């Protein structure tokens, strides 16, 4: 999932844009993935 | 060839071109350019090759 960014692949966004502009994209990816992981952990806790 | 054409078309009829089956080296673009505006949006201009 692109999560509202240019690309959904960390390796290729890193290899396409320079750090001081791709930092926003990777931060967006980090937010999306962290939210998904939090959802997974919460559901796992409930089922446990 | 794209850079030293002598008859760049006007904006109302923006002439198109196709670049394929070749190795893109942008150092020639840097050479043939007293650059004034090189704002690159979807990609970093430094990292093109
Ligand atoms: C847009 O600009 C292109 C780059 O010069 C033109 O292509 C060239 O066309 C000439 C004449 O046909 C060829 O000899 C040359 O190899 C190259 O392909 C192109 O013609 C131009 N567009 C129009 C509509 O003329
Ligand atoms: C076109 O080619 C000539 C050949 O030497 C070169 O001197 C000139 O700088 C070129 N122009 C562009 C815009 O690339």
């Amino acid at each position: 999932s692109k999560f509202g960014a240019i690309s959904s692949v960390l390796n290729d966004i890193l290899s396409r844009l320079d750090p001081p502009e791709a930092e926003v994209q990777i931060d967006r990816l980090i937010t999306g993935r962290l939210q998904s992981l939090q959802t997974y952990v919460t559901q796992q806790l409930i089922r446990a | 060839e794209v850079f030293n054409a002598t008859r760049f078309a006007s904006v109302y009829a923006w002439n198109r071109t196709r670049i394929s089956n070749c190795v893109a080296d942008y150092s020639v673009l840097y050479n043939f350019a007293p650059f004034f505006a090189f704002k690159c949006y979807g990609v970093s201009p430094t990292k093109l090759n």
